[PDB]
């Protein structure tokens, strides 16, 4: 659940999903294996799939890949209960999540970019309001859980604005990229967060 | 060549080994490393072409995008 550890959520568990179509002991016996291999070791998940990108002549960055890949695999991640409170959060999540993913192909239009810029502070806002809401709504279950989660949020938000306002000076879109994956990252786990309050 | 291709031999060993001359004095990520490698050599024993279908959806996920 380190940002770190982001791949094997983002990349690999939807690969073992499908192989678990195939052969599900097989496809559980990988997944838990690339899971001790994480928790052994944070950032070999990553090593690994570049690796293999590697071999397999696949000449893509990374970090961009991923960050095109935000939108994807919406029920990895969503809160499974059917409460408008949940649907709602969901929602909030989802349209951040899908407009971060657009930043690799917009980030080249500046008119286009500049409004993706005013959405995204939008969808930020959206969420946190929705957060503090539903936090509040079941009586401030997972007190520290969520506070701590919040309060990454908000420093990672910071992070992300000083990474723009770079960006316009410098050019090196790279930044841009890191910077909204990380946001992609937290937006998940606050979703996780809610999954257990009741 | 003509003779033979395996994924497992081909792409995962040469992979791992790669992987560990990345950082070669690291005792606690080469056994990580090892453990995995062995793992996915079960998971292949239980069902053959196992790792060759891991290996071309990982693939697959980035070339879509």
């Amino acid at each position: 659940t380190s940002m770190v550890s982001m791949p094997l959520y983002a990349v690999m568990y939807p690969v073992f999903n499908e192989l678990e179509r195939v052969n599900l002991s097989a496809a559980q016996t990988l997944r838990a294996a690339f899971i001790k291999a994480e928790k052994e070791n944070p950032g070999l998940t990553q090593d690994i799939i570049m690796k293999i990108l590697e071999k397999k002549s696949v000449e893509v960055n990374f970090t961009e890949s991923l960050l095109r890949m935000a939108a994807d695999d919406v029920e990895e991640y969503m809160i499974e209960r059917p409460e408008p409170e949940f649907q709602d959060l969901n929602e909030k999540a989802r349209a951040l999540k899908q407009i971060l993913s657009k930043i690799p192909d917009e980030i080249n239009d500046r008119v286009r970019f500049l409004q993706t810029i005013k959405d995204i502070a939008s969808a930020i806002k959206e969420l946190l309001d929705t957060v503090n809401n539903v936090f509040k709504k079941y009586q401030y279950q997972n007190r520290r859980a969520l506070e701590h989660q919040k309060k990454e949020f908000v420093k990672y938000s910071k992070s992300f604005s000083d990474t723009l306002k770079t960006y316009f000076k410098d050019g090196k879109a790279i930044n841009v990229f890191v910077s909204a994956n990380r946001l992609i990252h937290q937006t998940n786990l606050i979703l996780q967060t809610f999954k257990t309050v009741a | 060549d003509l003779v033979q291709t395996s994924c497992l031999s081909m792409i995962i060993t040469p992979a791992f080994a790669e992987l560990k001359q990345q950082d070669e004095n690291n005792a606690s990520r080469n056994q990580a490393i090892e453990e995995l490698e062995k793992s996915i050599a079960v998971a292949e024993a239980a069902c053959p072409g196992i790792t060759d279908k891991m290996v071309k959806k990982l693939i697959e996920k980035f070339q879509k995008c």
